[PDB]
DNA sequence: AAAAAAAAAAAAAAAAAAAAAAAAAAAA
DNA sequence: TTTTTTTTTTTTTTTTTTTTTTTTTTTT
């Protein structure tokens, strides 16, 4: 995506329209005091994503999101944000005609969530296929870190290391829509059940009554024919109840409207069937794409730790008895023995695992941009330097924004963005 | 002829083509099955054949019009086997016609034979056509097998678009409507269009419309209205009633006088729940009393129903949602935008505006402030003693008037009348300045824009408590 | 070419599907999942499927059959109108409504 | 005796769809 | 300039998703 722009007004430490430009979509990196607002740079590239857990960025409600609660002067807070459609390889399915596309979060004290498009109003939904469409689905990330969970890596359940798994290769963003799906459909059933219910409890009886009124007419055809005698005439008066002069036109139109309908039920249940073979044949297929999946990521976590600690390695497996798709778990080998249980390894060793991990995935498909957030907190300062070399010259491929505290990675980092909080708010500027 | 209906229901061509034209100027069979491939056979052909039985059908028109026992069966029977072609020419272009804008020159193409046969088609119907087919079942059959194709054919939109198609339809059923005694089955067809379709209401209108002034007629009409008032409609389309309004809506803003005489049974449609149906008849009410009030005889012919109308105007205030209010405003609106007489109605406009200026609906404020807006530029207490109006002056002068208190006594009677009425009024303003002057600060803009305008054109007209609003737009900084 | 055309058609229909234009009216006329069937176009160069294009034809198949759904119930409430042949009035105290610059 | 996973239902809150009014671009 | 069409933006109503407790459960 290559973000090169970014906005924040109102939100949370920045009050002020604060926008910071000139992102090398190699490496940035970003550098502060205790408090300054690189977590909050973080957190508000979080929210135009279109974060729902509100406990996860130093949160309760969205109140809380501006500037001070709904006080100190400032109501709105709006986070704007501007990615480079250049490469249409890693494009938006539906964008890959509208280059530079810009998405824009604002919160009110009476609004909630007001999501901008290029400038047009969207819903909830739309930023989050698009987000999703890019891999950037951040209700369930494979490339955010926040502070302090990097060692709690490891500590997930085998579940989210699944889901983890299929964030790559397209799995993901798709048993959830499977499923959206197939409720969407349930829900359309009722009514189309519904009205094949009306179709043949009361428009069937008035068919028959319709075509008993039509034989009348018939008759009483001839019978004005010889009129044109008085008592003919006193019954073609008495017989001036149910005559309907215009049923022809309104039976015709009546019986061909009714064909349409039948023949637009019987396509609606066509394309059910279809719908419901091609979701058949694409989960058979998912099945098989989440195994090369998993193969590969397995053996890049390997090579990848390896490498990080010359005298260790890793893999992913599944659980004890059951398959892939139930689960996975991580094992870790030091020197020439697994270990059982991974909650006896170090802090820096668990830090140093799920940086193989991330660098794994990334290497398998890169997504468009990694986030980490004090990512060095548990590493020395060899392992520092070392990882942040790594990621300048080996990984590459994807834009890195990392809050560091150590000069281990910031000192070859291509652009740092330095935070002051100069007067209430905070400040970003360039090295 | 009936098992030919039946069947058609149901269910090297350039070498004979010369040989019927050269005929005309068991072939009658070999003329049917040529005009039964327009689908598979070139467009070339099908332009000279509907121009050759354009023409033929114009000349036979006219040797018609020329004669009026006589040859009546054979002509009564050539009619016949014309009226089935054309018939089948109508349908064969409707055919495809769907199809295209669902290119374009073959539908100018399509388009133009079709103005030729619509020529044709008229030049058949303007004959009288009545002594030649004694019974009406024939009369109604054969006049059926030239309008419903009309109809389906106007199920298509870009039909109902163009003009010239449009008034070559409107016109065909005006006639009929006029001289084949048709006005039950052309009733039927058109509310079946309405009911089924949303772009039909203006046609049906408009060829209301036509059919009345040109041919003084408006029993078809006056029973389309009926049944529209008498109808039910279901909860879950509302396509039905949104037609219905839009075609009461363009009924009202072209012919208003014809539809007033079945007013008092549309009123009925307000009891319904449909919120279109209600703003439409409101609309309508509005724009009658509007489009009425510039006759004098009008006037002097339906002051009560003018007078029921108005009072229906100012009684829609009240209710649940604000859209039925927007509309009884629109109406008002426009009655004291017509320079006339009630300015006792103008007053009870005056009031209920100051009184539903607290409104919970912002574009129900708007519309009132607006009303206020369009009274104080047009109120009537300006043909005498200037156009300025302040609350000391005229008390002064309602003062002086009284200490100076048959010819003489009237008017002084009708000049304490007017300063009461003008005192009234001026209070009214009063209060609703202050009232908009509190309300200014409000989320809506153009609620704001439009109160800052009223507040101006206080301003302009000069009044005490004008500074005041003046003095909160200052604080809309 | 018929490739190019259903591949210009597929771009198409997803950028409406995504624009949120797909309405009753315009439900049969653009027919999609048809080329969801043959999966064939949401495939890559090494007959692989591409997911992201699985679930732009998924979101555009659920949209078109929703909007099928509506078009049919409107259609059956139209022919229950064409065969089906108080007190709206609210007082109006219910519709009463019952510093800030220089201060921020 | 005693410690921690887990299925389940209703209340509140975010959010999408329907419907009409206002504003800018386009054809006659 | 006048009129039709687009579209965008104003509430109102309903829909969907959240988070509350409430029990229910088994192995140590
Ligand atoms: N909702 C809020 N309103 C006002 N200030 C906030 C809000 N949330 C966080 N802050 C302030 O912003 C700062 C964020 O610091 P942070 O970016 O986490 O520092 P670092 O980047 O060094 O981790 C905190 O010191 C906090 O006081
Ligand atoms: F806990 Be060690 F510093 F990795
Ligand atoms: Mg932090």
């Amino acid at each position: 995506m290559k973000v090169e722009e970014l906005i924040i007004d109102g939100f949370k430490s920045y009050a002020t329209r604060t926008v910071i430009t000139d992102w090398d979509p190699q490496f940035n990196a970003i550098t502060g005091l205790n408090g300054s607002g690189k977590s909050n740079i973080l957190d508000a590239i979080c929210f135009v994503l279109g974060i729902a857990s509100m406990s996860t960025v130093r949160a309760s409600s969205l109140q809380d999101l501006i500037y001070k609660r709904g006080q100190a002067g400032v109501t709105k807070a709006s986070v704007t944000i501007v990615f480079d459609n250049t490469d249409k390889s890693n494009s938006p399915i539906g964008f890959t005609n509208s280059p530079q596309i810009s998405v824009t979060r604002q919160v009110v004290l009476g609004g909630t969530s007001k999501y901008l498009i290029n400038g047009h109003r969207a819903p909830q939904q739309s930023v989050l296929q698009l987000f999703q469409s890019v891999q950037l689905n951040i209700n369930n990330p494979n490339f955010l870190i926040m502070q302090g969970k990097i060692t709690k890596v490891l500590n997930m359940k085998p579940s989210e290391i699944l889901s983890l798994i299929e964030e790559a290769a397209g799995t993901k963003m798709f048993e959830d829509r499977r499923e959206k799906a197939e409720r969407t459909m349930s829900k359309k059933e009722t009514k189309l059940q519904e009205n094949r219910t009306l179709l043949t409890e009361e428009i069937e009886p008035k068919l028959e009554k319709l075509r008993n009124e039509k034989r009348m007419f018939l008759e009483f055809q001839s019978t004005q024919t010889d009129l044109e005698s008085k008592q003919l005439n006193e019954k073609f008066q008495e017989l001036r109840k149910k005559v309907n002069p215009n049923i022809m036109n309104m039976i015709e139109n009546v019986e061909k409207k009714e064909a349409a309908l039948k023949t637009m039920i019987k396509t609606i249940e066509k394309d059910k069937m279809k719908i419901q073979e091609t979701i058949s044949k694409l989960n058979e297929y998912k099945r098989e794409t989440l195994v090369k999946t998993w193969e590969k990521v397995t053996l890049d976590f390997g090579n990848i730790f390896a490498d990080l600690l010359p005298n260790s390695f890793a893999k992913l497996v599944p659980c004890e008895g059951k398959d892939v798709t139930q689960g996975l778990e991580v094992k870790v080998k030091l020197g020439n023995i697994w270990k059982e249980s991974l909650i006896e390894l170090s802090g820096g060793q668990r830090s140093l695992i799920a940086l193989s991990l991330i660098m794994a995935l990334l290497q398998f498909r890169p997504a468009p941009m990694y986030i980490l957030d004090e990512v060095d907190a548990a590493l020395d300062l060899s392992h520092t330097q070392n990882i942040g070399h790594l990621i300048k010259t080996r990984f590459k491929g994807s834009q890195f924004i990392v809050v560091s505290l150590k000069e281990g990675m910031f000192a070859n980092a291509n652009r740092v963005f330095r935070t002051r909080f100069q007067d209430g708010t905070s400040v970003v500027s360039i090295m | 002829l009936s098992e030919y209906l039946t069947k058609f229901q149901t269910t090297d061509p350039s070498r004979e083509l010369n040989v019927i034209i050269d005929q005309l100027a068991d072939s009658l069979e070999a003329l049917i099955d040529l005009c039964h491939d327009f689908p598979h056979l070139t467009p070339k052909l099908q332009t000279q054949l509907s121009y050759l039985i354009s023409s033929s059908l114009s000349n036979l028109s006219k040797d018609i019009k020329a004669n009026l026992g006589g040859l009546i069966p054979q002509w009564k029977r050539h009619l016949e086997e014309y009226g089935y072609l054309i018939q089948v020419l109508l349908t064969f272009l409707q055919d495809e016609l769907h199809k295209v804008s669902s290119n374009v020159e073959l539908f100018k193409r399509d388009c133009n034979q079709m103005e030729n046969l619509l020529e044709s088609i008229t030049k058949l119907l303007e004959i009288n056509l009545s002594k030649i087919f004694q019974t009406t079942p024939e009369k109604d059959l054969f006049i059926g097998l030239f309008t419903r194709p009309l109809f389906v054919l106007l199920e298509i939109e870009p039909v109902t678009k163009v003009s010239s198609l449009k008034m070559f339809i409107q016109r065909i059923l005006a006639m009929c409507v006029k001289n084949h005694g048709q006005s039950s089955s052309i009733q039927s067809s058109l509310m079946t269009n309405l009911t089924y379709f949303l772009h039909l209401s203006v046609f049906n209108a408009e060829l209301l419309k036509l059919l009345n002034d040109e041919y003084n007629y408006p029993q078809l009409t006056e029973d389309i209205l009926k049944e529209i008032s008498t109808r039910v409609f279901n909860a879950k389309d509302t396509t039905g009633p949104k037609a219905i309004s839009n075609f009461l809506i363009k009924l009202s803003e072209l012919s208003p006088g014809i539809m007033l005489r079945q007013m008092n049974l549309v009123i009925t449609l307000l009891n319904n729940s449909s919120i279109t149906l209600r703003c439409s008849v409101v609309e309508a009410c509005g724009n009658i009393v509007a489009e009425l009030a510039q006759d004098p005889q009008t006037m002097e012919h339906y002051k009560q129903q003018i007078a029921v109308l108005i009072e229906l105007l100012e009684e829609r205030f009240q209710d649940s949602n604000p859209y039925v209010r927007t509309k009884a405003i629109q109406g008002c609106s426009k009655i004291c935008d017509l320079s006339s007489k009630f300015n006792k109605s103008k007053a009870k406009f005056t009031s209920l505006a100051v009184r539903s200026l607290q409104d919970r609906s912002s574009l129900v404020r708007r519309n009132s402030v607006k009303l206020l807006s369009k009274l104080l530029l047009k109120h009537p207490f300006k043909a005498i003693h200037g156009s300025q109006l302040r609350l000391s002056e005229w008390e002064e002068y309602l003062k002086g008037s009284e200490s100076q208190l048959t010819s003489v006594l009237m008017k002084l009677k009708l000049m304490i009348v007017y300063y009461k009425d003008a005192i009234s009024f001026i209070k009214e303003i009063h209060k609703s300045i202050e009232l908009i002057s509190n309300l200014l600060f409000s989320k809506n803009r153009n609620e704001v824009l439009e109160s800052m305008d009223f507040l101006v054109l206080a301003d302009a007209f000069d009044i005490e408590l004008s500074e005041f609003g003046i003095k909160k737009m200052l604080h809309l900084v | 070419t018929n490739r190019s055309t259903m591949m210009a058609n597929f771009e198409e229909w997803i950028k409406m599907a995504t624009d949120n234009k797909i309405n009753s009216r315009n439900s049969w006329n653009f027919a999609l999942i048809d080329y969801f069937y043959d999966l064939d176009v949401l495939k890559d160069g090494e007959n692989n499927i591409n997911f992201q294009k699985a679930s732009a034809t998924l979101d555009g198949c659920i949209k078109i059959y929703s909007s099928r759904v509506d078009s049919v119930t409107t259609e059956t409430g139209k022919l229950l109108s064409g065969l089906a042949q108080e007190t709206t009035l609210v007082e109006f105290e219910t519709i009463k409504m019952k510093i800030d610059p220089l201060f921020k």
